């Protein structure tokens, strides 16, 4: 049987998960400060939101996938630990978002990794909350 | 030769995961147990050489599925792995929410308190976890046992026009309208309305 | 130069405050700029505080501030003769250091039901966050405070009104902010009022 949409429970994330994400971002910041500034710009640029529901689900899915890839690759090298809870929640959220979507119908890698690490909190708290309020594609 | 564990279950109420199993019919001696959980494609030994027949897994995240796997060991010798899968966000059950019932005249006031997760703060309850949450209530005059159902929109409910000097028994539970998964009817509390 | 440049948070808002050093003239104005934790090279300057003699300047609503990420501020003393070097401030992360404030309790009474709906004055543009509030209810001489279970923002706390004489019942509320760690606010001023 096809899996039902259970995005409604992502409106309020677990406090310990958010604390772990904060610790991970702090560790990444400490690593960036220890080795010195990075030439490539990694400003957490604003992402233009849209009122469309299915487009919002697709965008949050893309963000989830990119963040999961970057954090898993970083964790493979064991540069910074504590990404376990974040990685498993990213996998779960991506699985649920993809299930809902299917049921309804030369920049350096360093600055990209910094950007996704910085925007991880915004994606977990803002974009995921809007996606949960959105539900399945209309 | 060591018999494997039988009847392995994962009892999870309010995300209080406890994996239990039944000890097997080993001929004699001591039969210990070893339970592990899959993480990053390698099993981590949650419990090793434990005498108890159960082990808690509440340390694992409430997000994402897990694979639990326990065997029985007889000193150097060992037995075959018995393994289950467990999704805490879907395979858990919601405990009976707390009830505050106060009866005045012919009116019964009802306050519902969401079940609490033992690993989180008192502010983050099961209601916060399952955001699309509702309270269901069934009440009946004592003995009649005619379940009248009322579904409050908030954590308060006021039943009115109660026939005096007759006890009414009520129960509450946590319903999840989106997935259609009910919780556990709270203890049936019986109140005698004031004359 | 301002001696004590400090970036703090009060009532869901971020304020940069400072007191200056002796010897400066009485015609000095203040120029203030904010810097985010990422892309530290950027030093965006705050227009509402630009050239203002005020020693306090709000930071919650700025040109482009990601409350998710950490940010700091710097202040300088500007005079027609010369401008002092900037004095920076320690970093502040909003969602992990925002100080909440008690709400305003809109009191609606029924014949036997009293509602204590909480209204909040949140900054126009801030990240949505848990706003559960605890309500303390008591009598003018009882002393002991009846604490009700926390309820989310937008949910009136409901109090049964047991019939009795008209007494001066007092009420108050406290904001509980639980983004990642519960941050309790202070109990508001009691709204003491007669109840029949
Ligand atoms: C108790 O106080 C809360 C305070 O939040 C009241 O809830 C608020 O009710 C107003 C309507 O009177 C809502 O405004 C509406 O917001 C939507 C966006 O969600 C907007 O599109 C509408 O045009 C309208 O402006 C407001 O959102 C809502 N806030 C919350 C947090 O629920 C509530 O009505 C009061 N009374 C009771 C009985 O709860
Ligand atoms: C403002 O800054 C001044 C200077 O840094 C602080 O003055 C110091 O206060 C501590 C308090 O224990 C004393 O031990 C020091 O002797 C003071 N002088 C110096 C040079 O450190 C002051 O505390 C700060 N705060 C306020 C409210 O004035």
């Amino acid at each position: 049987a096809p899996r039902r949409c259970l995005l409604s429970h992502y409106r309020s994330l677990e406090p310990r998960t958010l604390a772990a994400a904060k610790a991970l971002r702090d560790r990444y910041e400490e690593e960036a400060l220890s080795w010195g500034q990075r030439n490539c710009s990694f400003r957490p640029r604003r992402d233009p939101p849209r009122p469309s529901s299915c487009a919002r689900l697709r965008h949050v899915a893309r963000g989830i996938a990119d963040a999961q890839a970057v954090l898993s690759g970083l964790h493979r090298s064991e540069l910074l630990p504590g990404a376990g809870p974040i990685l498993e929640l990213l996998a779960a959220a991506g699985r649920d978002v993809a299930a809902c979507l299917e049921l309804a119908r030369a920049d350096s890698p360093r600055c990209r990794k910094a950007s996704v690490v910085f925007n991880l909190l915004r994606l977990l708290t803002w974009e995921l909350r809007l996606a949960a309020h959105s539900g399945p594609c209309l | 030769m060591v018999p494997p564990p039988e009847n392995v279950r994962m009892n999870s109420v309010n995300f209080k995961n406890i994996l239990q199993w039944e000890s097997p019919a080993f001929a004699k001696g001591q039969l210990t147990f070893t339970a592990q959980y899959l993480s990053y494609r390698i099993f981590q030994d949650k419990c090793m050489q434990t005498t108890l027949t159960e082990c808690d897994f509440s340390s694992l995240s409430k997000y994402g599925d897990h694979t639990l796997r326990v065997r029985a060991e007889f000193a150097d010798e060992h037995s075959d792995w018995v393994q289950i899968t467990f999704c805490p966000v879907d395979d858990t059950i919601i405990g009976p929410p707390g009830m505050q019932v106060e009866v005045l005249a012919d009116s019964l006031h009802m306050r519902f308190l969401a079940p609490k997760i033992e690993n989180e703060y008192e502010t983050w309850t099961m209601k916060d976890m399952y955001n699309s949450w509702t309270y269901n209530v069934q009440y009946w005059k004592q003995g009649t046992d005619e379940k009248f159902q009322i579904t409050p929109q908030y954590d308060f409910e006021v039943l009115r026009n109660l026939e005096p000097r007759t006890t009414y028994c009520v129960q509450v539970r946590g319903f999840l309208p989106d997935r259609n998964k009910a919780g556990e009817w709270s203890e049936p509390v019986c109140e005698q309305t004031t004359h | 130069p301002p001696q004590n440049v400090t970036l703090l948070s009060q009532n869901f808002s971020v304020y940069l405050t400072w007191l200056p050093g002796l010897g400066n003239p009485q015609d000095v104005t203040y120029f203030v700029a904010y810097q985010s934790s990422p892309t530290r090279r950027r030093w965006r300057e705050v227009e509402e505080c630009a050239g203002t003699k005020e020693l306090l300047c709000s930071m919650m609503c700025l040109k482009k501030q990601d409350l998710y990420n950490k940010f700091k501020g710097r202040v300088r003393t500007v005079s027609p003769s010369s401008k002092s070097p900037w004095v920076e401030s320690e970093y502040l992360d909003y969602l992990f250091e925002v100080e909440p404030a008690p709400p305003v309790l809109v009191l609606t009474q029924t014949e036997e039901i009293l509602s204590a709906n909480a209204t909040y004055q949140l900054p126009p543009c801030m990240p949505p966050l848990d706003l559960k509030y605890e309500v303390a209810f008591w009598k003018e001489g009882a002393g002991n405070k009846t604490l009700f279970p926390v309820t989310p923002h937008g949910q009136p706390v409901q109090i049964t009104l047991q019939p009795a004489a008209s007494e001066h019942h007092c009420l108050s509320a406290r904001t509980i902010y639980t983004f990642s760690v519960p941050k309790y606010s202070k109990f508001s001023k009691p709204t003491c009022f007669l109840l029949e």
